[PDB]
């Protein structure tokens, strides 16, 4: 609802680095470090991709991100299909963001299209899976969530920020745009929304050579933490200069492990 | 296509928690209606001896009632909303599952038990726990959107002893049939759900309270217009001056209302007179918030807060936190049934 001290997201989604890195390990037999990042970022824009497609609101896409991202924080890449996974989450998403139920033939139009269109550098076949799969998906999504479907944003407390520093016009546009891009990292799992927020607005300052030292220091706030946040939204940039997504990842997504299938 | 896993497959079904291996329900059903089935569950594995309310949502899969119930009090915690214990998801047939604590009774059976024929206190302790719980729920940025006595819980004998939970949250909303509960801006096609407009719904339960009658009683009759049901408020409230309810130009269903309507019907209606046949004083405190709550305009009506702050609840007798008040529950436990 509206306190997030009380939340299960709060209470239950926000994590420990080291869990998250030892959890991380089955499947870094496979891959790197670089590449489970960069198998992320794929499936991230992969998410985005659907939800335009769908014409599916900011809030909606950001939603069915932090799903599949808490889902393989605590699971497996191949425990089941990402690909399968990604539009589930979409899936899901709509209904608890209250655009309601996606129609069969449109999530799987979607699914279908955005693959074969956007991605078919990496995806040479066309999705496989119908909409009984995606319902069956579903149900092992949220019990596996254990049923924590509200996640908070940091749109909203950015907003109120801006407008608090009486610059919505000016340092609004970047700061939301900034804010896309954390969805490319693990900050949704390791931090408030508020901080994440603060470091992007904090960016979008610097960035835009406007100084606001004054403003920020007057916060209440643990200041150390923003700054890890900021680094890793620097780190986010240079990885995305030295990241060529449509020429790695079709490599990548062949080492990535696969589901066994029945004996 | 096998999209899962096998070795997580066959761990995740081993480990499964299954509704049907942790309770006794069959034969135990209590409710049926829309909302799917209810029934009064014990533990097989007699750990404890608690009785549990489960309830079967209408439907297959995640529908928009199953997916708001969940989400939304997968949140909330506090004593006056009904606590959601645990969701069962059952794979073969799709149907999900919610488990709570059992609450012997309910404000429909409360209130039928005494028109089949309500203690001041009990009514006083009743309404304040409502808008507690209903405060709680709008300072979470939820509306109910569907309050109704079948929806206010009373616990019975146990720790929580009358103790209100609201419960229902199938069609509640993030605001970041039978329309007697149902504002009258609603009824003349407002397009939003608003906080006022659970308070109009809390009004006409407080009103049902006093005097055991529903205050918009109607016969049962697509679009949002309900010419009986505004002609049965009309005929209890009078109809709204001007000066009362400015707004009432902006409502989509107006010139409707100025065609099938004329104010003067209504000259000799207003609250004060139906109460008064009812036996409620027009000069009651009790009376008087009310008044606030069955506001017309929802602009002009009073919030759950302030209304908390009345002082009817500082008037003699103090609201308790068990209803009933240490006295014996003379209400009829739910019955089983039995039929096809
Ligand atoms: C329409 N009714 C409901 O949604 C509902 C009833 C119960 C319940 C809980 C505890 N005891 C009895 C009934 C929970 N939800």
């Amino acid at each position: 609802a509206g306190n997030f001290w009380q939340s299960s997201h709060y209470l239950q989604w926000i994590l420990d680095k080291q869990d998250l890195l030892k959890e991380r390990q089955k499947d870094l037999k496979f891959l790197s470090e670089e590449e489970y990042w960069k198998l992320q970022i794929f499936f991230t824009n992969v998410i985005q991709a659907l939800g335009e497609h769908l014409k599916l609101r900011q809030q909606v896409i950001a939603t069915a991100t932090v799903y599949f991202k808490r889902f393989y924080a605590r699971y497996s890449l191949k425990s089941i299909d990402p690909v399968l996974m990604a539009p589930t989450c979409v899936f899901l998403a709509s209904k608890v963001e209250e655009f309601g139920v996606v129609s069969n033939t449109r999530l799987i139009a979607a699914a279908t299209s955005v693959l074969k269109t956007r991605f078919s550098y990496a995806f040479p076949k066309e999705f496989p899976y119908r909409m009984n799969h995606i319902l069956e998906c579903e149900f092992y999504l949220l019990e596996l969530m254990d049923c924590c479907l509200i996640v908070y944003h940091p749109y909203r407390p950015l907003l109120q920020y801006v407008q608090d520093m009486g610059q919505e016009d000016m340092l609004l546009p970047l700061a939301w745009r900034i804010v896309n891009d954390t969805y490319r990292t693990d900050l949704c799992l390791l931090y408030p929304p508020f901080m994440i927020a603060l470091a992007c607005l904090h960016v979008a300052c610097v960035v835009q050579q406007k100084d606001a030292r004054q403003w920020f220091a007057e916060l209440s706030v643990d200041m150390e933490k923003i700054l890890e946040i900021i680094r890793v939204i620097l780190k986010l940039y240079e990885q995305w200069k030295n990241f060529d997504e449509r020429k790695e990842m079709a490599t990548i997504l062949s080492k990535m492990p696969k589901p066994k299938p029945p004996p | 296509m096998e999209f899962m896993d096998y070795d997580f497959k066959v761990k995740l079904s081993s480990e499964r928690e299954r509704v049907e291996d942790l309770f006794e329900y069959e034969g135990c059903k209590v409710g049926r209606g829309t909302y799917g089935h209810v029934y009064k569950a014990k533990r097989k594995d007699g750990k404890d001896d608690k009785d549990y309310a489960l309830k079967q949502i209408e439907g297959t899969g995640i529908s928009m009632s199953a997916c708001r119930e969940i989400a939304l009090l997968r949140e909330l915690k506090h004593p006056n909303v009904i606590s959601l214990q645990k969701v069962f998801l059952s794979h073969a047939d799709r149907k999900v599952w919610l488990l709570f604590d059992y609450a012997e009774h309910d404000l429909w059976h409360i209130i039928k038990f005494h028109r089949a024929s309500l203690p001041r206190g009990m009514v006083k302790s009743l309404l304040y726990q409502i808008l507690d719980g209903i405060h709680y729920l709008h300072a979470n940025w939820v509306l109910h959107r569907d309050l109704k006595p079948a929806n206010i819980l009373v616990m019975g004998e146990g720790p929580e002893r009358g103790r209100v939970k609201i419960a229902d949250m199938g069609f509640a909303r993030l605001f970041n049939v039978t329309f007697w509960y149902r504002a009258p801006e609603l009824l003349l096609g407002a397009r939003h759900y608003t906080k006022a407009i659970d308070i109009w719904a809390i009004g006409c339960i407080f009103a049902e309270l006093l005097t055991s009658e529903p205050i918009f009683h109607c016969r049962q009759e697509s679009n949002p217009y309900h010419h009986d049901q505004l002609d049965r408020i009309f005929n209890v409230m009078g109809f709204p001056a001007d000066k009362d309810w400015e707004d009432i130009k902006k409502m989509p269903e107006h010139s409707t209302l100025m065609k099938d309507f004329r104010r003067n019907t209504y000259t000799n209606c207003s609250l004060i007179k139906y109460m008064e046949k009812h036996k409620v004083k027009p000069d009651s405190k009790a009376f008087h918030l009310l008044q606030k709550l069955l506001t017309m305009d929802p602009i002009k009506r009073i919030t759950s807060e302030q209304a908390m702050q009345d002082p009817y609840f500082l008037e003699d007798p103090l609201p308790t936190s068990d209803v009933f008040a240490g006295c014996q529950i003379p209400y009829p436990k739910r019955e089983f049934l039995t039929e096809e």
